C-alpha cells in the first residue's frame, strides 16, 4: 500500500476533505498535520478501550520518539480506508467544514468492516452449567465418574 | 570352618566368625501420564495405554 505512515493517513483525510491536496493547489499545513495526528491518536487510542474494543493492528506511538509523524501505522490493508475516512469526518469540524454524506456513509460502513471479524469471534458460547449431566451415553466420562459438567 | 592337625594345641583355639551380605532397595518407576475426558482420543489411548505401561 501507498499509504504506509500515519501521515498518509492524514493526508488522504484532508484530501478526501478538500481542504489540502492537488485538485484544489493547497499544501498541508504544518499546523494542521500536528493536530491531525493528535485527533488520529485520540481516536485510535478511543477505539481501542486498551485491548476490549475495536482491534486493527495500529500502533500508538510513545513520547520517546520525536517525530509522531513518519511512523508507520501498521494497519492492515483493509483498514486505511474506514480509518482515514473516519479521520476526515472527526477533523472536519476543526475547519468549520462538515464531510458529505459519501464520506459519513463510508465512515460507517468501513467501521462495521472493522468489527466485523472481530464480532465473529468473539461470538462465543459459554460452556454447560456445572449443574448439568453428561448423560449416559457419554460412556468413558460416566465410568469414570464425571457425571456433571464443570463449567465457569 | 578352619582346620589345624596335630596333638599339642595349647593357646591355638580359634574364634568363629560369620560373614554377611547386605541387600537393598533402589527407587521406584512410574507411569505417570494425564488422561483427559472430552477428548475421544484420550477415550481409546487409555485403555491401551495401561497396558503398554504394564
Amino acid at each position: 500500500m501507498q499509504i504506509k505512515t500515519k501521515g498518509d493517513l492524514v493526508r488522504a483525510a484532508l484530501r478526501k476533505l478538500g481542504v489540502a491536496s492537488d485538485a484544489t493547489l493547497t499544501d498541508v499545513e504544518p499546523q494542521s498535520m500536528q493536530d491531525a495526528v493528535d485527533d488520529l491518536e485520540a481516536m485510535m487510542a478511543e477505539w481501542y478501550q486498551d485491548g476490549k474494543g475495536i482491534i486493527t493492528g495500529y500502533v500508538f506511538s510513545d513520547d520517546e520518539n520525536p517525530p509522531a509523524e513518519g511512523d508507520d501505522h501498521g494497519l492492515r490493508s483493509s483498514a486505511v480506508s474506514a480509518v482515514f475516512h473516519n479521520l476526515a469526518c472527526r477533523i472536519a469540524p476543526d475547519y468549520a467544514l462538515e464531510a458529505t454524506a459519501k464520506i459519513i456513509a463510508t465512515a460507517k460502513y468501513g467501521k462495521e468492516l472493522l468489527y466485523k471479524q472481530t464480532a465473529i469471534s468473539r461470538a462465543k458460547r459459554a460452556p454447560y452449567p456445572s449443574r448439568m449431566p453428561t448423560g449416559s451415553g457419554n460412556s468413558f466420562a460416566n465410568l469414570n465418574e464425571w457425571h456433571y459438567f464443570p463449567g465457569e | 570352618s578352619p582346620t589345624q592337625e596335630g596333638w599339642d594345641l595349647t593357646d591355638k583355639a580359634t574364634g568363629l566368625l560369620e560373614l554377611n551380605v547386605a541387600v537393598n532397595m533402589g527407587e521406584p518407576d512410574n507411569d505417570f501420564f494425564q488422561l483427559r475426558a472430552d477428548d475421544l482420543r484420550d477415550e481409546t489411548a487409555y485403555r491401551r495405554r495401561i497396558q503398554s505401561a504394564a
